[PDB]
């Protein structure tokens, strides 16, 4: 009725990171209480003022799902250009991935939400400025949603988009 | 809506990428492409021309708002000069 | 073998697998299932038995006819799904 995931480990802050992100795994494999565990153990209330690391860890998720170039199945490590089943000028299979890319973008603002570290976050430093955490999100999500519309005006008008 | 911890705190520095200056900022990008749709505009027959009106209005409109939101943004206690 | 009836950009390709296929056969044949009520997700092997089978691996060297293969029937698949 609980199951608690991990996520390969680089940094102790990757680490950290990776487990968030791992919580967010069960939260996608519809397991709630897991993921509220896991988030109970890497974050509890020792004192509450405000500290970078947890917009941190939240930011570089957010970063990393903005900036992924496929390589993970050996399409996608082919979508990393060796193309023989890379992508070769295809439009609903990268719409699929924008889709799956927004779906994980809504689910991890869900999964934040309900494990209530939402009101734990807070503004940090990034490129060299201070930037509120849900506002972040909201850019990467609009970033993702131009992508769709680009990939949905392809689908539309492919010679003419596609030029 | 979806975006509050409690009714969320506006922190004026905030720099979305919608929201960059610049030649490549969505400012200069904007008044070249106002620039071409006039440039058009007289060439253009009746509706296209009109096409031309709405669109240009709504795209201002966009902007107008960024710029409204980015005011309401900022603070001015110290502030006021930004 | 319906599928080689189908024409392909070889050595590298400059399509969209989707939309290039459908004046091929073979994607007719895949409406003909689906009409008559056939899930293409079910009946039409998985990428697996496809890159399994010799027919369909002896045109690999056109790297966008597998491509095509593997997006079209993923795509069509899922929308049987």
């Amino acid at each position: 009725a609980v199951v608690k995931d991990s996520r390969p480990d680089q940094i102790a802050h990757d680490d950290k990171t990776k487990h968030l992100k791992a919580a967010f795994l069960r939260y996608c494999r519809k397991d709630i209480l897991g993921a509220q565990s896991m988030v109970d153990s890497l974050f509890s209330d020792s004192d509450m003022e405000p500290d970078d690391e947890l917009d941190l860890a939240v930011n570089q998720i957010s970063v990393d799902l903005i900036d992924d170039y496929p390589a993970s199945d050996p399409r996608w490590a082919e979508s990393v250009p060796e193309e023989a089943a890379g992508f070769s000028n295809t439009s609903l299979i990268l719409l699929h991935q924008l889709e799956d890319k927004m779906k994980a973008h809504s689910f991890f603002v869900d999964f934040l939400h309900q494990v209530g570290l939402f009101s734990r976050l807070s503004t940090c430093q990034t490129k060299g400025m201070l930037v509120a955490t849900r506002l972040l999100l909201s850019e990467h999500a609009e970033k993702l949603s131009a992508a769709i519309v680009l990939k949905n005006h392809h689908a539309k008008l492919p010679v003419l988009v596609n030029s | 809506s979806l975006y509050k911890n409690e009714s969320g705190i506006q922190e004026p520095e905030h720099v979305p990428w919608t929201a960059s200056s610049g030649t490549a900022g969505i400012r200069s990008v904007v008044t070249r492409q106002h620039g071409i749709i006039l440039k058009v505009y007289p060439q253009a027959d009746s509706g296209l021309r009109t096409i031309l009106i709405e669109q240009l209005a709504a795209l201002l409109n966009y902007l107008l708002d960024d710029y409204v939101t980015q005011l309401k943004s900022i603070d001015k206690l110290a502030n006021e000069e930004r | 073998k319906a599928i080689k009836r189908d024409e392909w950009s070889a050595t590298d390709g400059k399509d969209d697998p989707i939309e290039a296929t459908k004046d091929s056969i073979f994607v007719k044949v895949l409406q003909n299932l689906l009409n008559k009520g056939i899930e293409l997700k079910g009946y039409l092997p998985k990428a697996e038995t496809l890159l399994q089978s010799e027919e369909l691996n002896s045109l690999k060297t056109n790297s966008y006819f597998e491509f095509s293969l593997k997006a079209n029937y993923e795509c069509y698949m899922k929308m049987q799904s």
